[PDB]
């Protein structure tokens, strides 16, 4: 099902120090009430003892909201791009609970990782990307990316059972990802109160 | 989705709130009041418009490539008046330039929309090809000194017709093989635009002073403009051609090479007849015409009527229903209805949008109105009659009033007249008090 | 019935360019480029909002005078025919009765 | 933009693969990826295929008209236009332009050149013979016809190509002399690939 | 009123004027008019715009 | 279609003609004493007097 | 009351600003992939864009030339690439057509200097644009500074596409080149943006202008952070959000700066006001005046 | 308008008739035809005479009479003026051009050509009438001799075409490029093929 | 009531107005240092000028064009010169810095007429001239069409001089010349200011 | 503004004197006074000296610590331009120039020359920014080896400006056509004869 | 509120830029020269001037309100607490006492 975006999911437009002010702005805002769509990792057979699961390749439509809960990390990222095929660009965020890296080139992801597998005695960090996820003859080019940037999110969180909103869109031609760190006690739960 | 937002900002520079306009017209009112607060009575907050349900473009009679291929290998470039004029008919539009457009050096159009005409239907499209420079093609335009700018064609508002004009230093001369076509300077029976007189008269008889002190009317010189070949980086070449698109009644044999779509009756469409464009709903012929005048702009500036390309009926156009928002609704002091008065409109097409929407579900973000009221103000939705009436509260118009008296809703409810949901009637001019002449 | 005068002068104001070379705006933002069509736009925008600025302002004082007229009437009713007057050829000529 | 020169086409039979060559100004010429545009109804100004910068991911609109090679090398690159398994619907007058461009007839950026997917015909005449593109230079004709039969009003010092006879000329004092030849070097999109300094 | 008859883009001749009759009969009849009046289609207004 | 529309007024003129045919009742029953407060029958002759 | 001087700031730390890479015409290329330098930490001539005011086509956005040399800034980036004439049109609301809207484009929303000059030397592998491709149309709200690789029909016409393929039923793909001079229209220009960048945290690069540091409770013209105005100089009385730090009144006016030298917020209050009501007897007698 | 081509002129005697051809600009060619101005320091700039198409029928100021004649013949497409009844009161410098319009004094039209009668008080190449405009491309110079003063200057990277002289350098650093054009081909007689192509 | 006829001026004496060096196009050089000649008893030549229909600039103040047979002046000076295309763009008033202010200007108080077009006549010497220098700052404020030679400088700084020194601390000498081709927007033309 | 040949220079120790070579640009040769400018890639251009026409008086800035002296010649025109008692700090890119200029790399005057003082050294220090090795090899030909290997990544018809040699060469349909070599006729700043040409 | 309203309604109205690409007067003074500034100055003048005619124009309303019913109360003032009023709906409703 769906649940409603319950008058939350605004930005700042601006950088400008107001003060007890009114303004009348129109960008890209999460629609009050609007439908927020669940997605959950939908299990397939071929199992493998390894719980294997799916996930489409999501439409990108004028800037998305995002949002997920942790309770140990389970999630690794996330990752925009195209198709996915390692012969598109696309940027991969690894969180792998420890400090964010961004990096932007050809990358793939399906629905099977290879050295993206839940810590154990693996990784519990690692600040490259996935290396089991190129297929050559890459050419790309940027000039804003760096891998130790952000440790003002981290991969990690200090507690867990909390809600982590990103509002992802391009503005101006730069890259913003605008969030807000919430507790819930429920996964089935997000906030009732503005964002 | 952009949507208009009334964002609150506080000490800090934190929006601590904010009220999502495009939303409930209730959002609207505070939106258009520019506050968070509402006071108990009427806001107009926003407007209905019909959205376009369709856009009609129609296919060619004849298919054939239009023959513009014979001009741009190499050609007569006759004058800048008398053009080397090729009859383009019988094809499927090759306008198509204008359509996606270039970058052009000139993209002045009257009369037609350039970037619908292979929606755009013509019976006969005259390609007037001509060469000019830099020092020429500005002449094209009203005003400014010049040599072709200040005598015949310009480019009227008026014109029924496109100048083109881009940068290629292709072709070069044939423009000064004009002599059939000639006309006055100085002239004592007048000047009447393009003549081809190339006449005889002979005179020293001036009218102001004349024969050594520099008089006019002392000479008969005729005139006839071409162009001047490129000597140096900045008497730049552009190529011109004009379009002289013929809207006037006849069967069409030239449109675009997009798929007819036939006329759609009682929607908003976009439209694009015989020169004749914009978004309106087509109906057929109750006006008179005469056969001159079988298409019709008014003094608005918008479509009246229009002759059909391809068939032989006048069509009767009417720009798309549209009307106020009258939202009734409390102070914040209570908790807010929102009953909306659609102005001027029956109660059996209500939506805001009729077979069409605003990227947003088909009412804002109901699909349904219900509690709808036929006033005489248009329909009121949100509303339901009663026949329990008061002397007005909140007035609507017409002897329609509502009320709103902590009902647990009364413009946002369902009627009774045996419970305290007493929400809209006619007024009652009081009540009667009995006497009788004694 | 000035009032459908002075609708019908805000659709001749329509017929005015300000400028212009056209007075319809959907085709100058389809026919011009920016430097030309933003221009001519503003210009039509600006005269437009002058015109309606002199409709409105017209408007209002004719409902201020309007509002005074239906002053006099409302005292004319009662001081006529809710009463009698005692203001001389207010109700008429001659005497009140 | 105006100005695209067209070569290749010629008369081919469906299937197989037909490459056109080109040249333009830098703001088309210079593209890593440039397309298809056509003129001749049934199939106008229709781009519907085409292929990634790098990586070999092909693409085509759900019309299924081919899936056609936009051949570029990330090193010092032009465009050539490859398509592969032609059909009859693939007969046209071709332009060679950047993707999101629209050459198109009314004003012809160019002449184009002539696709013909069955034999004869052919782009006035088996595709090989006259027609030239547009001028580049300061001003041009088209064939010597053009030139020699009514350049009388062209003013002395004017300086004119004939690009249908390569011809480089100067109007002087009652005729014309050529320039011709000092050193000839050959025809643009030779080998645009190794001399990737 | 007079509505529009003609509208061709060809151009505009008119500085001095004839107007073409027939004011010539095969017959040798000098007697029999047909055409042969100075009041018939002889006659026409000019005026002036 | 400029947005040049026009709304009727709350009391149109059926319902201010029946005001007026009340305000006509009363002048001839009452006199002026139906807007001053009850309304009395007073006989048309001597309300003259 | 009327401003005594104009404030000029330097700021925390002062070096040398490395202009040189658009300056001294290193190299241009890559318009969405820079080759630039940030300026920070410094004291900036701009005596190219001060001295100078003719070159090709010197067009300023959210400042004109030869006022650099008042302003501080966050940070400003020296930036360069090659467009031709046609497309240096189209960093202004500039033209339609096939040209594009889309070969960076610079609203006066944001500042910075673009300045358009030919001496078109030294610059490799720039005659093709190759190693990056952009899309015209996307879905994902296209802005300069981005590279696309198209898989998908972008489907938005007028009339709808499957059916009559007309307007916006392509693939748009765009990496512009340019050529040399020839004739009109047909002319390259190098091209020298200077991004100047004004966001909160305290200004770093300044003119060499006039030390007026610290000069404060007078009415004053100030030039903080590319933000001007005129006013009294004092410490701030309210609170803030960090990210939110220099001020953007109701008169879209600034109030508030964050201060170049100092970790402080510097507010600006209104100079010295009041009407003027004099009284004057008549001309029966003298002319004396009370002033209220 | 700018840069007319003439031949023809110098000394001539009182009486007989003194024949010009002259060639030009669209603007100019295409009207009624090319007639005379001229102008002297004892004679203030006027127009002559001229023509309404070929007929018996042409005309004159009475400042300035003569039954002058302006012609155009079929075999080359130029224009021959023609001075009837020449008297020494002609001497002046005369441009052959149409009747609409002047020449500025803020501007120069041609060379024009110089004509005196009965003396020699002109036909001296150099001067007035016989120093004006003809075409270029960047640059041009009357000659050598005046080329030269790009050797004055430093001054370098100029497309000179001695618009005079019919000759093409290049201002080369440190030099100016002497270059060879090839012969001369006279300009033929009009015929309309062009729109054979 | 409307006018049926304008007032005919005619000088009192026959002699042609000496515009001859300028229009057998000499002696275009510098842009300050000017080939001007004082033109003034005689009769004009300016119905040809407004009947040429021509120039890319014909910016009149002051005097009416296809009016100005009629319209008699107490001094005309033809000042002739080359600039390239950029200074010729900047003649109008309202230019970017004040520098453009002492490259070239004619104010639209200035009265007159600016003739430009597209004659690219005469070469050398747009900077190789001697005579031709001007001033940014005097403390006078010379104003344009000014030229002078001086021992002193208007010095004063955007940041105080001598030890530190910003912008106007200049000797404010100046010349600028151009060479065509080198660049773009350094093409000659010819301009006439009457 | 573009163009200005500098030359001269060198390592010197401190004290001395030092002369540049200029083939001096109507730019700066005409002023009333050419001196100096000075730049390094750790700083942009600044003014250095300039002198008040006939007479003793020059003025140099703080820019240097040099007592730099500028002389000049009235007639057949010069300037003689001798730095003075050099201090290490003096190192730096100079060029010929009056106090006011409007430079720019795009308003370039070349490379100028590097002087410096008590380095015993050559190289161009007290950096903060690039000007990186320079080169050669560019879409605007600067090289022979762009006119072989980059003429086929330009439109068939265009006039190529080789700024290191200051010629045009030809790039023409189907193939190329070089224009002839010529004499080397050096440059003057200025020379007497331009009023007798 | 109207006071109020109108003196806030004023102050917002500084946002506007009438065609101009920038309100902020300061900043505009300051930082762009003629070519730009001049272009921006002429359109905010013009824009701004009908602003402020158009809060003249409703204060000369407002005042043209005010001062007829304050003409209206005076002589209310005199007919109603001074001495008897002889109109009947002009000094409260019934008969005036």
């Amino acid at each position: 099902a769906y649940t409603n975006s319950f008058t939350r999911g605004v930005y700042y437009p601006d950088k400008v120090f107001r003060s007890s002010v009114l303004h009348s702005t129109q960008d890209l805002f999460l629609p009050f009430f609007s439908n927020v769509t669940w997605f959950h990792a939908i299990h397939v057979s071929g199992t493998n003892g390894t719980k294997r699961f799916d996930n489409p390749v999501l439409p990108f439509n004028d800037g998305v909201y995002f949002a997920s809960t942790e309770k140990s990390n389970i999630i690794r990222g996330w990752i925009f791009g195209t198709t996915l095929d390692s012969k598109t660009q696309s940027l991969l965020i690894v969180n792998n609970a420890t400090n964010v890296v961004i990096k932007v080139c050809e990358f793939q992801f399906c629905n099977d990782p290879f050295l993206g597998v839940y810590y154990h005695k693996n990784n519990k960090s690692w600040m490259e990307s996935e290396f089991r996820v190129y297929s050559s003859a890459n050419n790309c080019t940027f000039e804003y990316v760096s891998q130790p940037f952000l440790m003002d999110l981290e991969g990690k969180q200090g507690n867990f059972k909390n809600l982590r909103e990103f509002v992802f869109k391009n503005i101006d031609g730069y890259f913003k990802i605008y969030s807000k760190h919430t507790p819930i006690n429920l996964v089935r739960d997000l906030p009732q109160g503005f964002s | 989705q952009p949507r208009t937002f009334l964002l609150k900002y506080n000490e800090n520079g934190t929006i601590t709130d904010a009220v999502d306009c495009a939303l409930d017209p209730l959002s609207e009112t505070k939106c258009t009041l520019k506050s968070f607060t509402v006071e108990k009575g009427i806001y107009q907050t926003s407007n209905f418009r019909v959205q376009p349900t369709e856009s009609i473009v129609r296919f060619p009679n004849i298919t054939n490539l239009c023959p513009f291929g014979e001009v741009f290998n190499a050609t007569r470039f006759a004058s800048v008046y008398a053009w080397n004029r090729k009859r383009i008919s019988n094809c499927v539009a090759d306008y198509s330039v204008l359509y996606n457009s270039a970058s052009f050096s000139t993209f002045k159009c009257y009369g037609v929309s350039p970037t619908k005409l292979n929606d755009l239907c013509f019976t006969n499209v005259y390609a007037d090809s001509f060469v000019i420079r830099g020092d020429e093609v500005r002449q094209i335009a009203p005003g400014q000194t010049g040599k072709i700018a200040d005598y015949n064609y310009k480019l009227p508002d008026d014109f029924t017709g496109c100048v083109i004009a881009w940068n290629s230093n292709n072709l070069d001369s044939k423009v000064g093989g004009n002599y059939n076509y000639l006309y006055r300077l100085f002239r004592k029976s007048n000047l009447k635009p393009f003549e081809r007189d190339i006449s005889t008269e002979i005179y020293q008889a001036g009218s102001t002073p004349c024969n050594g002190v520099e008089g006019f009317n002392c000479y008969f010189p005729l005139q006839s403009y071409g162009f001047q070949p490129t000597n140096g980086v900045g008497y730049q070449p552009y190529r011109v051609v004009v379009l002289s698109f013929e809207l006037l009644h006849a069967p069409a044999t030239v449109c675009g090479p997009k798929k007819s779509t036939n006329l759609v009756k009682n929607k908003c469409v976009n439209f694009n007849f015989n020169g004749l464009t914009g978004t309106g709903v087509l109906t057929e012929s109750n006006k008179k015409f005469l056969p001159f005048q079988q298409f019709g702009r008014d003094i608005a500036d918008t479509t009246d009527a229009v002759r059909d390309p391809q068939t032989l009926e006048i069509l009767d156009i009417t720009p798309c229903s549209f009307g106020g928002v009258s939202v009734i609704t409390p102070g914040t002091n209570t908790s807010n209805q929102v009953a909306v008065l659609y102005q001027d409109v029956n109660c059996t097409e209500v939506p805001v949008a009729i077979h069409a929407d605003q990227l947003t579900p088909t009412w804002r973000v109901y699909s349904t109105g219900s509690n709808v009221f036929q006033t005489r103000a248009g329909c009121l939705i949100g509303a339901e009659h009663v026949n329990n009436s008061y002397e007005c509260d909140i007035p609507i118009g017409a002897g329609i009033c509502a009320s709103y008296q902590t009902q647990t809703n009364s413009p946002r409810a369902a009627a009774s007249v045996a419970s305290q949901s007493i929400i809209a009637y006619t007024m009652s001019l009081g009540a009667e008090n009995s006497v009788a002449y004694s | 019935n000035q009032n459908a005068q002075a609708l019908n002068t805000l659709v001749k104001q329509l017929s005015s360019n300000f400028g212009a070379i056209s007075s319809v705006l959907n085709d100058i933002l389809s026919r011009l480029d920016p430097p030309e069509a933003e221009v001519q736009i503003d210009r039509l925008i600006t005269g437009r909002l002058q015109s309606l600025q002199t409709y409105v302002t017209q408007q209002l004082i004719r409902a201020a005078e309007i509002r005074a007229s239906a002053n006099l009437a409302a005292t004319k009713m009662s001081e006529c025919v809710l009463g009698q007057s005692k203001r001389v050829d207010f109700c008429g000529k001659g005497y009140h009765l | 933009q105006v100005q695209l020169v067209e070569s290749g086409g010629g008369l081919v039979q469906a299937g197989g693969s037909l490459r056109l060559s080109c040249a333009a100004s830098g703001i088309i010429f210079g593209r890593n990826a440039m397309g298809w545009y056509r003129q001749a109804p049934g199939k106008e100004r229709e781009l519907v295929a085409g292929i990634t910068r790098r990586g070999s991911i092909t693409y085509y609109a759900d019309s299924v008209k081919g899936r056609f090679t936009i051949s570029r090398d990330n090193a010092k690159n032009t465009v050539y236009l490859q398509m592969n398994s032609l059909k009859p619907e693939d007969t046209a007058v071709y332009y060679c332009a950047a993707d999101p461009a629209s050459p198109a007839p009314g004003d012809y950026w160019g002449q184009g050149t002539q696709v013909t997917v069955s034999s004869g015909a052919g782009g006035s005449g088996g595709s090989s013979g006259s027609d030239g593109a547009s001028g580049s230079r300061v001003t041009a004709f088209s064939n010597m016809d053009d030139m020699l039969q009514k350049a009388h009003l062209v003013i002395e010092g004017t300086f004119i190509y004939l690009r249908d006879s390569t011809e480089f000329f100067i109007r002087v004092r009652d005729g014309w002399k050529k320039l011709q030849l000092g050193e000839l070097i050959p025809i643009p999109a030779d080998s645009p690939p190794p001399p990737a300094l | 009123a007079l509505e529009p008859l003609v509208d061709l883009p060809i151009g505009i001749n008119i500085t001095r004027f004839q107007t073409l009759l027939a004011l010539h009969r095969s017959y040798l009849t000098p007697g029999d008019s047909s055409s042969g009046w100075t009041a018939g289609a002889a006659a026409y207004y000019v005026g002036y715009l | 279609f400029n947005g040049l529309t026009v709304l009727p007024p709350l009391l149109t003129d059926e319902m201010i003609a029946q005001y007026t045919s009340a305000l006509l009742a009363g002048t001839i029953t009452s006199g002026w004493t139906f807007g001053a407060g009850p309304a009395l029958q007073i006989p048309f002759p001597m309300q003259m007097a």
